[PDB]
DNA sequence: GAGGTTAACCGGTGGCAGCAGCTGACCACAACCGATTTTCTGACC
DNA sequence: GGTCAGAAAATCGGTTGTGGTCAGCTGCTGCCACCGGTTAACCTC
């Protein structure tokens, strides 16, 4: 959470929450994407206030 | 009109890609020059030299199918 | 019944063999449903004998 | 949509051989991918040389560029 | 014939708009970048809109 | 007054996931060589 | 004072080779879900 006296603006994050969303199949081109950009899987979904 | 990020700048994507993968010495140092003018040459190189490229200039700097090059040998003899 | 009422997700047969959108309208001899959309749960009619 | 047509015209930015290539190794005409001998097989060449020849078209795809269109889409 | 509007309310209204025009002079590239400059309320948006 | 009864408890089956060991498909890479083809040099004298 | 000829590149392409690694396959390993037999608890012939 955020710290005491942080003037905030509208939409920004308040709680950084994550939750597990487990893992879906995957697109051939999602696939192709990141094999080139070679990045994390991130097989968890955000759910931040 | 535009008011973008620097990819105009970003003299990698001005013009033809392949002229990047030039198949003569000589045609490809006009595209290693021109990544003198590029903001990014640092971490561009580096990122080239970790995953270990295969071809092509990067980073103002042509690679091999393992590592860095001076510069390729032509077809033909070598000189003295 | 998903052999009935459609499957539950896009193009999933229910074993999991065929899972492309190249199937299509092919009904899988192991679990017994037809690949297609899921959208046909809206409007598949079923009866009772 | 707009990524799968930017990928269609990135992909038909390099030539027919390579570009049949990416599309059979990673199913974008049928859904279904092949394997390294089978597009070998398929195109006419041994498999080591269709894999120097998908390695470096890999390069180049890796390339910033042409990734200059797709930097952003993640 | 003429009629006011918040602006706070009207980029609400007209954000398929908006967002296709400073597509189109490349304010931002993408549809996401466009999403989250409109979110975070960007100067340009207002001559955009 | 145990006879007859009774919820639950107490053996006794088939189903299934694991699961470690066993293929062969299939790729990594690695050299490595092989025609091709320039092209430079190298004596002829 | 030209002149084939050789050496040595690189470049696309086979090759071999080989090594490993993993998808999966599948017979043991063992546990887990019905099925019902039995065993101490309730109502009074
Ligand atoms: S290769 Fe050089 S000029 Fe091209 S994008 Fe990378 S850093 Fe910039
Ligand atoms: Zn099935």
């Amino acid at each position: 959470i955020v710290r005491i006296g942080a003037e905030v603006r509208d939409g920004d994050i308040l709680v950084g929450k994550v939750t597990p969303k487990g893992e879906t199949e995957l697109t051939p081109e999602e696939r192709l994407l990141r094999a080139i950009f070679g990045e994390k899987a991130r097989e968890v979904r955000d759910t931040s206030l | 009109q535009t008011p973008r990020q620097r990819l105009p700048v970003l003299p990698c994507h001005v013009g033809d890609p392949d002229l990047w993968f030039a198949d003569t010495p000589a045609g490809l140092e006009v595209a290693k020059t021109l990544c003198v003018s590029c903001p990014i040459r640092r971490q561009c190189l580096a990122a080239a030299l970790q995953r270990a490229e295969p071809w092509g200039v990067w980073g103002g700097e042509i690679f091999d199918q393992g590592s860095i090059v001076s510069h390729k040998r032509p077809r033909g003899r070598p000189r003295k | 019944c998903e052999k009935i009422f459609g499957p539950t997700r896009d193009w999933e047969c229910y074993c999991g063999k065929y899972k492309r959108v190249r199937f299509k309208g092919i009904i899988c001899e192991r679990c017994g449903v037809e690949v297609t959309r899921a959208k046909v749960r809206r409007e598949r009619m079923g009866h009772i004998e | 949509t707009l990524l799968q047509d930017q990928l269609q015209s990135v992909l038909d930015t390099l030539s027919e051989r390579e570009a049949g290539v990416v599309r059979l190794r990673f199913g974008l005409t049928d859904g279904q991918p092949r394997t390294l001998d089978e597009i070998g097989q398929v195109y006419g060449v041994t498999r080591e040389r269709i894999r120097q020849i998908e390695s470096k078209t890999m390069s180049k795809l890796r390339h910033p560029s042409r990734s200059q269109v797709l930097r952003d889409y993640l | 014939h003429q009629c006011g509007l918040p602006k706070l309310m009207a980029l609400e209204l007209f954000k398929p708009f908006v967002m296709k025009r400073l597509v189109d002079l490349n304010h931002a590239q993408n549809i996401k970048s466009a999403k989250r400059m409109v979110e975070r309320q960007r100067p340009q948006v207002w001559d955009v809109l």
